[PDB]
């Protein structure tokens, strides 16, 4: 019996949906005084080892917060909540293709700076390549990557220029908590 | 398959397993 009034009201969370949230949230919650640290998330030991880990952790906190209320908690699984045909048929829902594309693109562009540098693409590279790479062929690779993506040429990849880059792509789905349902 | 969609599939892949994961399984 939390919140979860307007807050199943701005994710779209089925009922049973964030009980298996708030449920979830509360195993997180340690010392309990309804909140997450980078503390608390960084329990989970599958995420550390994930390449990505630390960015989704940090996506978690706003500006500068240090601590995420259950419904900051959600609204950002929100954004990996499968599409329903309801969904489609308003305001726009956190999980749409666009607010899917902009939360990836958040964790690129790490400056908030509206673009991919090919620094910020460099960063992200390196967390993704198994066999050891030069820092040279990575250079290239985040060179040729921003470079194909690159369509204004500013040197950078925009929010625009990033969903063009994946309109062939199913983000829909490649971004959709299965578990969940 | 551009290079860009094979660098944002293992993205978006990394991304959601970290976020499963966040779920809990
Ligand atoms: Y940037
Ligand atoms: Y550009």
């Amino acid at each position: 019996i939390p919140d979860g009034d307007s807050i199943r009201r701005e994710t779209g969370f089925s009922q049973a949906s964030l009980l298996r949230l708030h449920h979830r949230f509360r195993a997180l919650d340690r010392n309990k005084k309804g909140y997450l640290s980078r503390m608390d998330l960084q329990q989970i030991g599958a995420l550390a080892v994930n390449p990505l880990g630390d960015r989704i952790i940090e996506s978690f906190f706003p500006d500068g917060s240090q601590r995420v209320d259950f419904p900051g908690f959600v609204r950002v699984l929100a954004h990996f909540r499968p599409v329903e045909d309801e969904d489609t048929e308003k305001p726009e829902p956190l999980n749409s293709r666009r607010n899917k594309l902009h939360y990836a693109f958040q964790l690129y562009d790490l400056d908030r700076d509206g673009k991919i540098s090919r620094h910020e693409m460099l960063q992200v590279l390196r967390l993704m390549v198994g066999v050891q790479v030069t820092e040279e062929q990575l250079e290239n690779i985040a060179d040729r990557t921003v470079q194909e993506a690159d369509e204004d040429g500013d040197g950078a990849v925009s929010f625009v220029e990033f969903t063009k880059s994946l309109e062939k792509m199913d983000v829909e789905q490649k971004m959709s908590i299965r578990i969940l349902k | 398959r551009s290079i860009n969609e094979e660098i944002h599939t293992q993205f978006l892949d990394h991304l959601l397993t970290g976020i499963e994961d966040i779920c809990g399984h």
